């Protein structure tokens, strides 16, 4: 049996950053992400596309927040536009 | 100054080949100059070669003219020959619509398989994505 | 005067390049003709929409649970009686509805969707009632 | 020797610009790699990344003086099918890596732009491994779907166990499903049960 | 380093607003919705689906206008007085509206659908129905949102 | 003088490479479209779940790379149809990238129904105005 | 070192085009097909397989041209107009091919195959027949495809 | 009983290398080469003539690949023509 989720989701779905966390700097796109233990989270509208992400969440005004290995990048999807997202760190 | 060898030197230098072969005349039409791509829509922005093509026509009036789509190796067989019969059906209707009668003109679409080079090569490729216009 | 496409295939390696991508784009085209199963209209199974005027209110649900209470009080908002025909299971058939202004005819026809195959939406409008059947 | 410090010192700047050269060039090209490379239009339908299944036709092994084994073909499966979450790119494979170095006569000119040079080719050499990559990843991918049409390889068994409301009083999750792949794809050695395409 | 600017700039903006304006193409901008409105005799001839080729100097600085957003979809709509049928009508104006959003989608613009439709003056911007394409009911105009 | 007649703009080797890659690619997908095609015929269309209609013989060219909600949704709000979905949307989404150029939205949706396959499906109902998107049951 | 050039330069192909263009021999090329042309008075004796003294300078300088591709099989093929039979004509023509390209394959080519025929003006290219070698149909003709 | 191939092949009947390789450098033919460990192997779509190949494969297109031991030269027949092939390494 799996674990259900990650339950850190449901506070980056919020914008609140997990406990004992480091912020990344996301440039080029409205999205958050923090740093806990070697995975990052992001708190998106935006939908991402490359990089590949562990779990997944969503709120209901369609904010996702998904948890991922930690990647420089992200590539997202805007409105069918594919654009790129760096982090720090 | 305006004769048969200023046109086909024009020609040239509107990059449009030229071959004499006795009594046949065989015009080479770049398709990726003088097409839009993957369409039969006419480079109607590369014009003034196409209005050297239809002066060039003017000097032989009695002539029958084959005129045939090639493409290179790519896609579909049908689909190359679909789209070299497109291109060579909207040559025709080119000349057609620039005062050729319609049955001097006479259009024929091969995919790919004549081939006046290999298309295992870019550059070879490119000089395969042609039109020729034969004529007497 | 006009101008040439922007990022048109104006070389001789990406015209090859792009005629491979228009190629794959049809055959992958083709292949997904091929094997996308599709249902005819005739044959579709799903719920039609039943025209009441009772039915033609505009609602709006946020719910994610079992579907029978979801159709019990979707009944009594439409004023229709509600039957429950079957045996309803241990695990719940759930469904979820996450809309805010719709009509609850379609409700009703997405709910059927949600369904699908656990369990099955029929309306009879005459008697105005809507049965919710297992199987 | 200085010339050769010099031809290290062209190398990797020439490396960088045509790492930066062939990053542009790749960029114009976006939507058409997009097209080609359609790993999304090639997943399976509970979102399984298909495997990568090589194929070596015509295939000789010398083993020693006295024994060859030949075979006609063999089919190897690599990279074993599996949960994707976002399907994948071109530009996880092909994009090369960009940084700018900051690191600083008549050999130092003529030995660097040999090391230009070398830098250069050094640089496509690293994109004919990565489009030699990618094509061997989406051409097997291709030729799962191939061998699947031709009832070569099994197709992959997911195993939708559902859960209900799921949870004590301080956490529940509402529609519990748990997915898994209980067959992974394999290719199958009963040879009558194959598929032999014809055309027209 | 992030971009300052998306290769545009507001001074081009407005002075390619009061440039087109000046020609005639009439760049009405309500809110965050644009919309410039060609009349079909500077695109087109008289009841045609054929574009002059003068016009494409018009139609380089509009999609030279079109660059300087961000949009999603790019709608073009034309339509034109009565001239046999509606039937016609809406046959030439669907055939302007796709040839002028070939034009366009050929050039740069970074909108990602271009919506090309004609109606057979079934929105009249003027009850005086002078005319054939000298008409100011007779036009094509594009409409968009800038997003963001 | 000698001219061979395609003198095009000067490649670079990146585009050369990617090009002989990329016809590789595009034969080997032909190849499997054949036997694909071959093994099973595909005995319907989705013309008949997605029929034409005035105001959708209007015309679109799309390039589009996201989730199908927000096309879908755009393509109905310009073709003056109700888009309603039937089906909660999966937690992976449902990507498809459209690139084409100049055709009618009847078949931009038939096209939409075609790239996503069997993960959704589009049917359109012109007796009413209509554009649905069903997800799968799975 | 690898080698730039493998004897040959650009140069040097141009001017044996043009050279033997100016002394009339039709040298076409057609992307990488390429036809070079002599007509069998500029060879041969009239109605005979007969090279002259004279003509294995023009076979020399044919055969200088021929030294600067990388080729496979170059196809020598003769046709001339009809002497007294068909039969005389093809056997005419086999063997002036064949004795084109003795002289080739002895010379410096580097062709893997040369294949030689003859053909009894089976392809006339006019339907001017007024004369015998002095014909413009009366030729030999080298095609080859240049490799790569 | 002897083995069947080496399953390394399947990778260079394509162009990506072995892992764990060196390139080498191919001169004068469209071939590419790797060394493996005291192996080299070749894509190649000439004929391999004279050093002495233990395995090999071929593609769809004609594509070989050549498992041999590490000659510095190869002879290849082109169409017909005999030619060599510096390596180095």
């Amino acid at each position: 049996i799996p674990p259900s989720a990650n339950d850190l989701l449901l506070h980056v779905l919020e914008g609140v950053p997990p406990p004992g966390s480091r912020r990344l700097v996301v440039s080029g796109g409205d999205a958050r992400a923090w740093l806990s233990n070697e995975k990052m989270y992001v708190r998106t509208n935006l939908t991402i596309l490359s990089p590949g992400w562990l779990a997944s969440m969503t709120s209901a005004d369609g904010t996702h927040a998904y948890e991922m290995q930690k990647s420089p990048v992200l590539l997202v999807s805007w409105h069918g536009k594919v654009m790129q997202l760096k982090v720090e760190g | 100054r305006d004769s048969k060898r200023k046109i086909i030197r024009d020609l040239q230098k509107q990059d449009i080949q030229y071959v004499e072969y006795g009594d046949t005349r065989t015009l080479i039409i770049p398709t990726d100059k003088y097409f839009m791509f993957s369409s039969p829509r006419l480079n109607e922005i590369c014009y003034p070669g196409l209005n050297n093509v239809i002066r060039l026509l003017n000097f032989y009036p009695q002539s029958t003219i084959y005129v045939a789509g090639f493409t290179d190796n790519v896609g579909s067989r049908s689909h190359k020959r679909k789209l070299s019969q497109a291109q060579a059906e909207t040559m025709m209707t080119f000349l057609w619509a620039n005062g050729i009668a319609a049955k001097r003109l006479k259009a024929e679409g091969y995919g790919d398989k004549n081939a006046i080079s290999d298309n295992a090569i870019i550059h070879g490729s490119a000089q395969n994505r042609r039109i020729e216009i034969q004529w007497f | 005067f006009k101008k040439p496409p922007i990022n048109n295939p104006s070389d001789d390696a990406t015209i090859k390049l792009a005629e491979a991508a228009v190629s794959v784009s049809d055959s992958m085209l083709e292949m997904a003709k091929v094997e996308k199963v599709i249902t005819p209209p005739s044959k579709d199974n799903t719920l039609t929409i039943p025209n009441a005027y009772n039915l033609q209110a505009r609602a709006s649900v946020d719910w994610s649970g079992p579907i029978e209470e979801l159709t019990a009080r979707i009944a009594k908002a439409a004023h229709f009686r509600f039957r429950v025909l079957g045996k309803s299971p241990s695990v719940p058939v759930l469904i979820s509805i996450s809309t805010k202004d719709e009509s609850l005819a379609e409700i009703l026809r997405d709910i059927d969707y949600q369904a699908g195959k656990k369990a099955s939406i029929h309306v009879y409008p005459n008697s105005q009632v809507v049965e919710l059947r297992y199987a | 020797a200085l010339k050769e410090t010099a031809l290290s010192v062209g190398a990797q700047a020439g490396l960088a610009w045509r790492a930066k050269i062939i990053d542009e060039q790749l960029n114009k090209q976006a939507r058409n790699l997009d097209a080609i490379y359609d790993f999304n239009s090639l997943v399976l339908e509970h979102n399984i990344l298909p495997p990568v299944l090589l194929e070596g036709r015509n295939t000789l092994n010398l083993a020693d003086a006295q024994s060859i084994r030949i075979s006609d073909r063999t089919y190897k499966v690599a990279k074993q099918a599996h949960f994707i979450t976002t399907p994948p790119t071109w530009r996880q494979y092909l994009w090369m890596d960009y940084v700018k170095p900051e690191a600083p006569k008549e050999i130092w000119c003529i030995y660097t732009e040999r090391g230009w040079k070398n830098g250069i080719d050094q640089a496509n050499t690293i994109l004919e491994e990565n489009i030699a990559r990618i094509k061997e990843d989406f051409g097997g991918m291709i030729l799962y779907r191939k061998l699947l049409a031709m009832n070569m390889v099994s197709p992959p068994y997911v195993s939708h166990t559902d859960l209900g409301v799921t949870g004590d009083g301080s956490e529940i999750h509402i529609d519990d499903r748990v997915l898994r792949i209980t067959a992974l794809p394999e290719l199958n050695v009963n040879s009558a049960e194959w598929r032999a395409a014809v055309a027209k | 380093l992030p971009c300052r600017v998306d290769g545009a700039c507001d001074a081009t903006i407005i002075k390619m607003m009061t440039d087109l304006n000046k020609k005639g193409i009439k760049v009405a901008s309500v809110g965050q919705n644009y919309l410039i409105s060609i009349p079909a005799s500077a695109l087109f001839a008289d009841q045609s689906p054929r574009l002059n080729w003068a016009s494409y100097s018009l139609l380089n600085e509009i999609a030279a206008f079109l660059k300087q957003f961000r949009k999603i979809a790019i709608t073009v709509t034309s339509y034109s007085s009565k001239y046999v049928s509606v039937k016609r009508e809406r046959a030439l104006t669907l055939a302007r509206s796709r040839v002028v959003s070939e034009y366009l989608w050929s050039q740069g613009v970074d909108s990602r659908i271009i919506f090309t439709q004609g109606l057979g003056s079934d929105k009249p911007i003027t009850s005086y129905t002078l005319g054939g394409d000298r008409s100011p009911n007779a036009r094509v105009e594009i409409t968009f949102r800038r997003a963001v």
